């Protein structure tokens, strides 16, 4: 009757996703940031 | 500085060793199977009371896709190959002082590294669905020393940006 | 927490004094007052910050509700039995 | 934090941030429970 690690597997994988998502979106700003300031 | 870089390369070497003896060994879970009590890991199942000529696992749309991606075992494969990464990254950075994004570059790869861990973990879970061997906390301490190399990567990218504004 | 902590301070043309609060002991704060949904200090302002709080929030909402959910469901059951 | 009530001012060093944080899952186990066992007192009505 304990619900287990399936019952919530999927929020665990939108966690892990919205993780990486916001990773990628730091990361893509940083690098046009960094183009930019070379540039200028 | 020289300090936090010596602890950053052992937690690294650590991380990585740690994570591949858990994915090379067969102690991660306890269970009954054929029958009789055996350990098995990501790819064998060995008896403990024949003792000890293994089985290669069973393992076989959603169910299909959680059975390819366990049978795989493509993220804690994927764990080590983002640990072996950063270390090589840190090496590089040693080679070469001048360029900081390698520090940044090492500290990303310890963190995804243990984000595919705690997938890996999760679908590991979630196909098994007993006890759990030394295998299984073999890859929990990997990816608490991964977080903790990332983090401390991450500072001395920040302290050395730091420096340079000074 | 560490994911926090990265995309909040890593850049360092966010910083041109820390250009925010969240450093990784600020993260663990933040992270632990969300998910006992108790807490009101500081709140992440860029957007991978944000994404990472809302994630973390949908987490906690679900994990929550769930924990009070199968809670009353054994309180329940065991009333039921005879 | 037992009311699930609002802050005004949030402690700052580890000692405090340990003594809020172990209140906080108290809060929320307790809490928890009251609605559990409320909610199991109203849907069967084991009866003397």
């Amino acid at each position: 009757s304990a619900l287990s690690l399936s019952n919530v597997a999927g929020v665990f994988y939108i966690l892990v996703g919205g993780l990486g998502l916001a990773m990628m979106v730091a990361l893509i700003e940083f690098c046009y940031k960094s183009r930019a300031e070379s540039k200028r | 500085r020289g300090v936090q870089m010596l602890l950053t390369t052992v937690g690294a070497f650590a991380a990585f060793s740690l994570m591949t003896i858990a994915v090379g060994t067969d102690y991660w879970l306890y269970s009954r199977g054929v029958e009789v009590m055996t350990h098995s890991g990501l790819w064998r199942t060995c008896c403990l009371e024949f003792k000890g000529l293994c089985k290669q696992i069973d393992h076989f749309t959603a169910e299909y896709f959680l059975r390819a991606v366990r049978a795989s075992s493509i993220f804690p494969i994927l764990s080590v190959i983002l640990l072996f990464m950063g270390g090589l990254c840190i090496a590089a950075s040693e080679f070469y002082k001048t360029r900081h994004n390698i520090i940044l570059s090492a500290g990303i790869f310890f963190v995804s590294a243990g984000l595919s861990n705690i997938i890996g973990i999760i679908v590991y879970i979630s196909a098994n669905a007993y006890s759990y061997g030394w295998s299984f906390y073999f890859g929990a301490l990997s990816f608490i020393i991964a977080e903790m190399v990332g983090v401390l990567a991450v500072h001395m990218f920040i302290d050395r940006h730091k420096q340079l504004r000074a | 927490s560490v994911v926090l902590f990265l995309v909040s301070r890593f850049s360092p043309y966010e910083w041109h004094d820390p250009p925010n609060e969240f450093g990784i002991f600020n993260s663990l704060w933040f992270s632990l007052g969300a998910f006992m949904q108790q807490g009101c200090d500081i709140s992440p302002r860029s957007l991978s910050g944000r994404i990472v709080g809302g994630v973390w929030w949908f987490f906690t909402l679900i994990i929550i509700s769930s924990y009070t959910a199968n809670l009353a469901a054994f309180l329940t059951v065991e009333r039921m039995v005879s």
